[PDB]
């Protein structure tokens, strides 16, 4: 029942790296396959494999290397990582001749950032600005906004935390990082979010607020030797307290 | 399972004329199960220039097939249709009958 | 034209 | 090219119908399906399609017409978590290859019914050095735009939501590292309103 | 009149001798039009008829995937099946399948169906409404409940009211020049001496299409069935087909004797004393 799997959710390579991703699938299906999704090109079918045992190239194989060793595996390895790999990874799933509904169901992807140097990888600074006094006056309301700026690869997750607890109600974060120097296959990454609550809300000094940054990079196995600190998988938070005004 | 023995038509496909061509047609249907040998004959000899359609069925899921050959007919030349099928105790010669 | 689905019996 | 789709993006209120429609050039193609992709995530199925007419399930209604080569998708009543981009997909049968459009992106913009336009200036509550301009609560006929040099950044508009007023308010924000900026002149690259509030 | 389109599939387990021989046709009404044959050349579906060569490659791609998707399931089915009665892995096995769509002069659907068979006996049906299934033992009470899963009414009524129709409809303009015509009988009888006192009479049809044809023997009103000899209706070859009726008669009374012939090409039925 519980579906396609697929890990890891991110990773960053450098240039001649190899890795594989996993992908995993509950339902007895046929029928697996592998895409790559691209800002330009929609979903491209990458290797696929109509049964145990047995499997073949899609429209973009090469690079990739796959099999399907038991019926429920079907791995994806990249042996010798190119630039031109960083993409979003889609496994998926249909029944093929194993009857069930016709659908096939995709995987939550893998989020795959390819760089020539390791030296790219940023994470992020994280800061929240507090409402204007304006705004609060205006509008009986207060923003505060957090700002997740210089980071590399674009692979973060915000959200924000009132109190202790997690606050969706009242929040809007950036779709997608924005690239901070559009010219750079090097540029790193900046992202902002909203949390919009009441002014008594605000102007009370026991509310805490927290904008938190889940950031994705090395692992802690990797070889660092820069005199700036290894950006490895770390949340990195900012804060701000109410303002008795 | 199921056995069924062929029944077998030996006929030409236009009216029989003497030195005009035509062709010899083996009809052999409502037989089980599919495994069958049909072979055409022009005196006692196998002929190889045999065609045939693709296996298919009836109703009952009894097998039919239609085995066929360009001839011209002479008023000596002898022609016939032989079958075999795991319901017959021994192979089947039908001979061609001319007004059928 | 043939029929796209079929299941195992 | 095997299916062609409503290139986007495809800008709706909320309450109005979504009308995507997708063609596609397999004649012998014998199922139809409609997949939803927010942001960040994989494409989920939402409805599946296989002989001609319409099928609802809830909000949604697709249609089918094999003899035009057409799968449609109406949302109807459309909701805030409606934004996403809308993937039709074709395939033949068992064996046959799933060919997906390319998807057309869908924008639900809020009902916000009295606005007020208004640029504010947020300092932090540390040593971070730089400023944030809030453009907010405006209308959602309004574009944000995104140029001049490069040392000002702007991000897209997007709408947050507030379920005790039943308020919602569209926001962009723009910043700059060092600076010699002010916030009444950041979104100069945009078309702003007669009304918008500079306060202060 | 009516019209049908039906294809019909044949399994055969080859113990010992490898992967079971495989036989699909196509047929619009009684016209062959498919076929694809497991042991020729192509390892395509290939045409059989004029006109549905003007098909493009996708088609011809598409049905040759789906056919050989067809066989695969066969292939699992002989050894599903011969694992439901227990049967021994060294004995051939036959699987045939038969499905398709009956429309009425309109055009407009008017039955479908899909019927299975192991070993040429019965082994599960879809009933006239489309959901349901008739199964004939126990074992195939097992592929009855499993293909009696929710999701499976949506697609058997898909294909049967649906596609099934659409493409009968598209085959019979597609060719009309064989398809849409009706050919006529040509009639004839034939009368030998086989006993001395006995006379055979033997009544023919020739060149006719389609194959329904219904002849029948009658002496003076009152009709018979107990000296009918009929023939299997037999392909000429060129398209169209032959058939026979023969009585045995006490001889001086082939005046009052009439062969009866119906078929839907003929505007009046034709009725035929020996003179």
């Amino acid at each position: 029942n519980a579906g396609v799997t697929q890990t890891p959710k991110f990773q960053v390579l450098k240039t001649g790296q190899s890795m594989t991703l996993q992908c995993a699938q509950d339902m007895n299906h046929e029928y697996m396959s592998w895409y790559r999704q691209d800002p330009g090109m929609g979903l491209r079918l990458i290797h696929y494999s109509v049964g145990a045992g047995i499997t073949d190239q899609g429209e973009v194989p090469n690079g990739y290397n796959v099999s399907r060793s038991t019926t429920e595996d079907f791995p994806l390895r990249l042996l010798s990582a190119a630039p031109s790999q960083t993409s979003v990874y889609f496994c998926a799933s249909r029944p093929g001749l194993a009857g069930g509904r016709p659908e096939q169901y995709f995987g939550p992807g893998t989020r795959l950032t390819v760089t020539e140097d390791l030296k790219n990888v940023f994470p992020p600074e994280v800061a929240v600005f507090e409402p204007s006094e304006a705004e609060i006056s205006h509008t009986q309301k207060a923003t505060l906004v957090c700002l997740a700026t210089g980071f590399y690869p674009d692979h973060v997750e915000l959200s924000w935390w009132v109190n202790g607890k997690e606050v969706h109600s009242g929040v809007s974060t950036d779709p997608q990082p924005l690239k901070e120097q559009p010219a750079l296959n090097d540029s790193r990454y900046a992202l902002s979010s909203r949390l919009r609550v009441s002014a008594t809300f605000w102007q009370d000094p026991r509310n805490h607020f927290r904008c938190q940054v889940q950031f994705y990079g090395l692992s802690e196995n990797d070889e660092w030797t820069q005199d700036r600190a290894k950006p490895v998988t770390q949340i990195v938070s900012a804060e701000a307290w109410g303002r008795a005004d | 399972m199921i056995q069924r023995t062929p029944k077998i038509q030996v006929y030409s496909r236009h009216p029989a004329e003497n030195g005009k061509s035509n062709f010899l047609n083996c009809y052999v249907s409502g037989f089980h199960p599919s495994d069958i040998e049909v072979d055409l004959l022009k005196n006692g000899e196998r002929i190889e220039k045999v065609e045939h359609s693709d296996l298919s069925f009836s109703k009952d899921w009894s097998f039919y097939l239609l085995y066929y050959t360009e001839f011209t007919p002479t008023e000596k030349d002898e022609y016939a249709c032989r079958v075999n099928h795991v319901t017959l105790s021994q192979p089947k010669i039908v001979k061609w009958d001319r007004d059928m | 034209m043939l029929w796209g689905y079929l299941q195992y019996v | 090219k095997e299916v062609e789709q409503n290139s986007g993006p495809l800008s709706v209120p909320e309450g109005a119908i979504a009308s995507l429609n997708c063609t596609y050039s397999d004649r012998g193609s014998q199922s139809f399906f409609w997949y939803r992709q927010y942001s960040g995530k994989s494409p989920e199925l939402i409805m599946s399609i296989y002989s001609n007419g319409d099928k609802e399930d809830g909000r949604f209604t697709a249609q089918l017409n094999k003899a035009s080569q057409y799968v449609s998708l109406l949302i109807r009543d459309s909701q805030p978590s409606d934004s996403a981009t809308y993937l039709c997909a074709v395939t033949t049968d068992s064996w046959g290859k799933l060919q997906f459009g390319a998807g057309t992106q869908v924008v639900v913009t809020p009902d916000i019914q009295n606005p007020d336009p208004a640029v504010y200036q947020l300092r932090d509550s540390k040593s971070s050095d730089k400023s944030v301009c809030l453009f907010t609560d405006f209308d959602s006929q309004t574009n944000v735009s995104q140029s001049k040099d490069s040392d000002v950044y702007i991000t897209d508009k997007t709408v947050l939501d507030m379920r005790s007023m039943d308020f919602k308010s569209n926001s962009a924000v723009a910043w700059s590292n060092k600076s010699d900026f002010a916030c009444a002149n950041a979104f100069n690259n945009s078309i702003i309103p007669e009304d918008t509030f500079f306060p202060s | 009149g009516s019209h049908s389109m039906r294809y019909f599939f044949t399994s055969v387990s080859r113990p010992g001798r490898g992967e079971p021989r495989f036989i699909a046709v196509g047929y619009v009404d009684d016209t062959q039009f498919v076929r694809f044959d497991s042991d020729a050349a192509s390892q395509r579906m290939e045409p059989r008829a004029p006109w549905i060569e003007q098909e493009g490659p996708e088609y011809w791609d598409g049905e040759t995937r789906k056919v050989k998707a067809h066989s695969q399931t066969h292939r699992v089915d002989l050894g599903t099946l011969r694992g439901y009665y227990n049967q021994s892995e060294a004995g051939s096995h036959t699987v045939q399948r038969m499905y398709g769509c009956d429309v009425g002069s309109d055009w407009r659907f008017l039955r479908g169906y899909h019927q299975y068979a192991y070993d040429g006996k019965d082994y599960i049906a879809l009933k006239e409404d489309l959901r349901s299934w008739t199964a004939a033992d126990m074992a195939a009470q097992t592929t009855k409940h499993k293909w009696e899963a929710a999701h499976v009414a949506e697609q058997l009524r898909a294909y049967l009211e649906g596609t099934c129709v659409e493409w009968l409809r598209r085959y019979l303009e597609n060719g009309k020049e064989t398809l849409q015509r009706t050919d006529a009988p040509k009639t004839h009888m034939t009368h030998h001496a086989v006993s001395d006192h006995e006379a055979t009479l033997r009544c023919w049809a020739l060149s006719f299409y389609p194959a329904e044809i219904t002849l029948t023997w009658q002496r003076d009103g009152e009709d018979q069935t107990q000296d009918t000899e009929l023939v299997e209706t037999r392909p000429a070859g060129d398209g169209t087909f032959q058939k026979w009726a023969a009585v045995v008669v006490p001889s001086g009374q082939e005046q009052r004797y009439t062969c009866h012939v119906q078929h839907e090409g003929l505007p009046k039925p034709l009725t035929l004393r020996w003179e």
